[PDB]
């Protein structure tokens, strides 16, 4: 799977 | 104080199960395992967010493991230390196969 967000 | 869930309202893992009623029955990665790994379904493709750090995954390949890939993309999770543990997240980013995921993008 992708990261298609990581926290700041 | 200072922690607290980015989404409350997803704290409860039963929530977190109900997002994922039109989750697409074609992934290998069931509702159960989502749910029980923090995510709940986006309502997008296969997009999942994470109740606690708030962090999105996506583009779920046929042998991915929620928890892994949790702990791999976002090690800093206070949900994933709780459940798993830190030892836990330190030697899924030690497996080959998951480290080069990681160095890949
Ligand atoms: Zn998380």
């Amino acid at each position: 799977a992708i990261a298609y967000f990581i926290p700041d | 104080g200072n922690y607290f869930p980015q989404y409350p309202e997803y704290a409860i893992e039963t929530a977190r199960l109900r997002t994922f009623e039109a989750w697409p029955r074609n992934l290998k990665q069931k509702p159960h395992q989502l749910a029980e790994a923090g995510f709940f379904y986006t309502g997008v493709g296969d997009r999942v967010r994470c109740f606690s750090c708030g962090g999105g995954l996506m583009d779920w390949n046929d042998n991915d493991e929620p928890w892994e890939q949790h702990a791999l993309w976002l090690s800093q999770c206070r949900f994933v230390k709780l459940m798993k543990g830190q030892l836990y997240i330190d030697t899924v980013a030690a497996k080959p196969v998951l480290a080069e995921e990681k160095e890949e993008s």
